């Protein structure tokens, strides 16, 4: 890392320089709680049929959707003290913090 | 396997399974498409798999300059020097700039609209086009780049095309920063867990990580609770613009035609502004256009982001709900009588119960987003505190955080305090009637709105090198 | 991990049911700070010619190690109240809790 | 390649350089032989390197009974179902165990005595035979595992040798636990930083993470300190045993065969408990049988330990003095002055300024072992927060903790609460006058020695299962 700056990098890199790498592009995001996996190292909950997680069978993630998240849409309620702003920024503001790479 | 095409579970594919009597998808044998985030070590037998951020983690607008090298050159116009990022070349929005169009190998924008042949768009971040109305904050932020690069060139002749670029990035910067902490965050944590999570700015901490955590990428989509079925165009005198005033989300999804060939950004912007956000209720979470009808025209199968961001989060190998209670420092409720206590709901806390069997295994998003709404927050306790803890590692861990001292001159924070999302808007759009800030919180026309002309523009003056 | 069980695996593994491979053999150590390397991601200080930490020359191991540890043999102080078992006791401990394997 | 014969710093070594004028290597392009740890995740371009725990965290013994499958099978004797650990087939000592030799490519015990041809010892852990007074330790609990299990088998003659062996284990990963947190940790730390970092146990936690931090493997060899420049030898009443009662350090690392040899392990077990340690003081911090002559006989030319130590925390990416200082909660010196302050000694502050030209920069190892000892401890303020925070995580994060709620009975913990390290010598060896307790503090015979038979065996009737 140069001894002095004028700006951010675009990747982040040297914004710390003691962990020059901190908050830069392309890292691994970190832990503040250890992982949680069905082998204790990679495979997610859900992958092996019959393998329950803490003494429990894995709720599907559809069935947990249908029972729980979903509603009808006549019941929608208009939040009265945010715009729709409120929601676009956030998406916007996500787009600036994080995006999680995935195999094409 | 093709986890767009197969239900088959083979690496890197984790497909979710549909259950019996689906209200959508009789067929059990049929799936939600589901591919497995990139491994940070592929391949490994010793490491914990963990997941990538391909972003800087920086409140830094790197989704308008990029997060990486060759990308933050190809947003650049280098044709001259003026320090300006680069403007579509074969389609304006009313004499405005649109962003550049992107390359993609199958572009998904495309097939939104097959006759209009209007690709996605290019951005610093891969998802400008996911939404017209997220389209919409790209060219607008996109545009005040350019227009204070212009007024910084004025000021400064002698400064070249680099320094006119750094320099408006930086404002561009701040502003997010701005937006984000003064008018975002205290109407997400509500003014509780805002004075507790994120006290008063002292200066850089460089002891202060700064990454983003695992859990956040999942915790922060409690957004998708505030996600209404439509997307909403009003005219110049905030009336439904017709013929198609209020499309069906499912049919926006990638659809860039629309910003291009249906009125562009204004439309967008003030229906944004003149629209209530959907409340999160306990029982009424997340709509089925996103529920149900996720990317629909532009894939085999309509998905279902609230199921995505649960596969998601054990895809990612994230703890439980009460995990998280406890790293919180909140209560971990056992029973289904103590999980209604702290979700002063019995009837949702049974629901919960019967699917998990107990809360220790209630996926983050789901639970964090069970919770009532902290007191003029749009998050529960546990969201809070996750969402309040990441932003402030954000602002004391960040060496170029717009307060700290020697970024910006007493003179310019003075002027920086001044911005507003209101003000960006009025100018770099054809709209003169804006919300009263906060914008966030203003939504009916015209009782909370306000001639542009009312509000002061940023003031650039101490930006002059002299 | 079984359900229940009467004794610690060999390994370590599923002494943690939430997290089965923690404190098991053959895994990373975990970090309490963010680690501080030459490039930010792999190098270690002193591996690069001119490349300063933090402002100052990196100082040479064996020049400390000669500079503040050297010490007249014959000026050794036997500690009136410890035994040289606890001085064994800890390297003893030291080899259950922890051996860092380098390349043969 | 290899490190251990040349000086070009190419992957996997990182080579000490030599400062001019060295006392010792005079050549200036030479250097100390070093191998970097293994990476975690080997090549990587994504993750931030990490090193990797070859043993398993808990306090269970693994240095006896092996933290991987094939090793720990290889350690038993299968040759029955007495559930018993192999000992030796070649040599005994005067009729007791001694480990089994190990089957190693470049065996470095046949080094130190070409004409004894005696290799290094088997056992759960690689470096059993790095010094002999190790050795001794391994080759006693090898010693008390067997008697366990011979005891536990006349006490329940339908027990298989797998229940002997894991109830035998269980016994001795246990007393491990016990001489190390009652006898040993509180002479580490001192009785305010125990109070601190180990308050009275309550219970398991299942959150509390036991995995070995990457400091810890550094701040943990504050030990080296301790070491005295010879391996003491005693008869059995305690008085040099000759031709040679004291041996250079630097003729025993990986010196089997002075146990096969010369006397067995009584006369080393009577030197450890019969000698003071030595005492860490900022003007005497290691002796030059390891700062200039470590493994002499073993290498090209003498290691230096405490260098060792100081090259490993960077090839580790380990923060310097102040970050550790500032993660303990402790007041972080910036000047030569404020560095005085807390070292309680100007003139070491100035020397390691010479050195380092800013205590951001000192090396953990180095800052930590430089403190002034706390009250009734033996290391500083620093390494009492590392250490103690470390061994809190092990005891509290630990599901077979001995303590734990349903891994022994009242009546069994009753029992383990009686156990020494003082009867453990008494109960495996031919010395019939051991230290009284604290065996860590006891170093003056006769006056801190009693007779073993005033000490009573381990009750173990409440093993017997009715
Ligand atoms: C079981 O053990 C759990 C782990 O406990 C730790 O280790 C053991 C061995 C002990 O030494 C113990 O003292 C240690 O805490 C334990 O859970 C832990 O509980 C604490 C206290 O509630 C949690 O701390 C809180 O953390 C949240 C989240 O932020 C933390 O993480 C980020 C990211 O790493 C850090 O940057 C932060 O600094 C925190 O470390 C904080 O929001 C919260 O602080 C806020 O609230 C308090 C109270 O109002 C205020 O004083 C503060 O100013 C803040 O406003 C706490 O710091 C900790 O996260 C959690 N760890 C885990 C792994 O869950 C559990 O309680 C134990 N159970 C029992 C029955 O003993
Ligand atoms: C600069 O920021 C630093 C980071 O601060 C955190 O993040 C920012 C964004 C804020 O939210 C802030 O509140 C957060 O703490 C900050 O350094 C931090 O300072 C604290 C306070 O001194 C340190 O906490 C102490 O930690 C030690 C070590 O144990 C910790 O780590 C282990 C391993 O991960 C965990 O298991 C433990 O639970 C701890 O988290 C503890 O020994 C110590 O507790 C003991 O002492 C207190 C007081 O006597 C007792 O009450 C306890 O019971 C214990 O006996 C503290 O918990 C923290 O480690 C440290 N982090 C870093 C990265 O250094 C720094 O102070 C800031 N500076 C300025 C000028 O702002
Ligand atoms: C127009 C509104 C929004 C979408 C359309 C949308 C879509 C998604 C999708 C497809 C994902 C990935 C799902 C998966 O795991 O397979 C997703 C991830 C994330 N979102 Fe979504 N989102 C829309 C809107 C929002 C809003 C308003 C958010 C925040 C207030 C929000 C956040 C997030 C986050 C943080 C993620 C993860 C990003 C990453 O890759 O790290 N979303 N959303
Ligand atoms: C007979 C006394 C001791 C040694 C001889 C000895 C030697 C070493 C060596 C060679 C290393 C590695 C050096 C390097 O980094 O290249 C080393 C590491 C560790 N020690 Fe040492 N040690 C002797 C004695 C002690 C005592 C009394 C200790 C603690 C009270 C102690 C601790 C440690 C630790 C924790 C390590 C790191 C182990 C790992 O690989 O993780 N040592 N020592
Ligand atoms: C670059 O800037 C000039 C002047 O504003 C403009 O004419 C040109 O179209 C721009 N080029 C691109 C690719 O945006
Ligand atoms: C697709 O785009 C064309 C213009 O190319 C437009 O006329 C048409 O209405 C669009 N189709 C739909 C379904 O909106
Ligand atoms: C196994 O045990 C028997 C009986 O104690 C003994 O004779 C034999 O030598 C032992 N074998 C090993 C390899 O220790
Ligand atoms: C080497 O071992 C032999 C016994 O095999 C012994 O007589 C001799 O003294 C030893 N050599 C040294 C230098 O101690
Ligand atoms: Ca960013
Ligand atoms: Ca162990
Ligand atoms: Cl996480
Ligand atoms: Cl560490």
């Amino acid at each position: 890392c140069p001894e002095q700056d004028k700006y951010r990098t675009i990747t982040g890199m040297c914004n710390n320089r003691r962990s020059p790498t901190l908050g830069a592009s392309n890292r691994a995001f970190v832990r503040w709680l250890p992982a949680e996996y069905e082998d204790g190292f990679s495979l997610p909950y859900g992958w092996t049929p019959g393998v329950k997680r803490n003494g429990f069978p894995v709720a599907l993630a559809r069935a947990v959707s249908n029972e729980i998240v979903r509603f009808p849409t006549d019941q929608l309620t208009p939040d009265q003290e945010r715009s729709l702003m409120f929601m676009q920024w956030g998406q916007l503001l996500d787009h600036d913090l994080d995006f999680t790479p995935e195999p094409a | 396997v093709n986890c767009e095409t197969s239900c088959v579970q083979q690496p890197p594919c984790f497909p979710l399974k549909i259950p019996p009597n689906d209200p959508r998808i009789k067929n059990q044998a049929d799936c939600i498409p589901f591919f497995r985030s990139c491994p940070a070590c592929p391949g490994s037998n010793i490491t914990i798999r963990n997941q990538i951020n391909a972003l800087t983690s920086f409140v830094d607008a790197s989704m308008v300059y990029g997060s990486e090298e060759p990308l933050a050159r190809n947003l650049r116009n280098m044709s001259n020097q003026l320090g300006l990022l680069a403007v579509n070349q074969r389609f304006q929005d009313n004499g405005r700039a649109l962003l550049p169009f992107d390359n993609l190998h199958d572009d998904p924008c495309l097939l939104t609209n097959r006759s209009a042949r209007i690709p996605c768009f290019l951005a610093g971040d891969t998802r400008s086009s996911e939404m017209p109305e997220l389209t919409s904050m790209h060219t607008l932020l996109l545009r005040e780049h350019n227009r204070l690069a212009t007024e910084l060139k004025s000021l400064n002749p002698r400064w070249d095309g680099e320094r006119l670029y750094q320099e408006a990035r930086k404002i561009v910067g701040a502003m997010v920063q701005i937006i984000t902490y003064r008018d975002y965050l205290p109407l997400v944590l509500g003014p509780t867990a805002m004075r507790k999570y994120l006290p008063t700015y002292r200066s850089y901490n460089d002891s202060v990580d700064p990454r983003i955590a695992n859990v956040f990428t999942n915790a922060f989509r409690y957004g998708h609770t505030l996600i209404q079925p439509f997307m909403f165009r009003l005219d110049n005198r905030y009336q439904p613009m017709e013929p198609n005033p209020r499309v069906p989300l499912s049919r926006v999804f990638f659809a860039s035609w629309r910003v291009v060939l249906e009125g562009g950004i204004d439309p967008i912007l003030r229906g944004l502004m003149a629209t209530p956000a959907k409340l999160n209720r306990q029982n009424q979470i997340a709509v089925d256009e996103i529920r149900e009808r996720l990317f629909e025209q532009v894939m085999r199968i309509g998905l279902d982001l609230p199921a995505l961001n649960m596969q998601r989060s054990r895809d990612h190998g994230l703890p439980g709900y009460n995990a998280w209670r406890r790293f919180c420092g909140l209560p971990q409720p056992e029973t289904v009588g103590q999980l209604g206590t702290v979700l002063r709901n019995l009837k949702l806390a049974r629901k919960l119960m019967e699917q998990y069997g107990t809360p220790n295994n209630i996926d983050i998003w789901m639970g964090g987003v069970s919770e009532p709404l902290k007191r003029k927050g749009r998050v529960g306790p546990l969201l809070a505190c996750i969402i309040g803890t990441q932003f402030r590692k954000l602002r004391d861990g960040d060496r170029f955080w717009w307060e700290n001292e020697g970024v910006f001159s007493m003179q310019q924070r003075q002027a920086l305090a001044q911005i507003s999302l209101p003000r960006i808007i009025c100018d770099n759009t054809g709209i003169t009637t804006v919300s009263k800030n906060n914008i966030f919180m203003s939504n009916s026309y015209p009782r909370d709105f306000v001639n542009c002309s009312t509000l002061p523009a940023l003031n650039l003056a101490s930006w002059r090198e002299a």
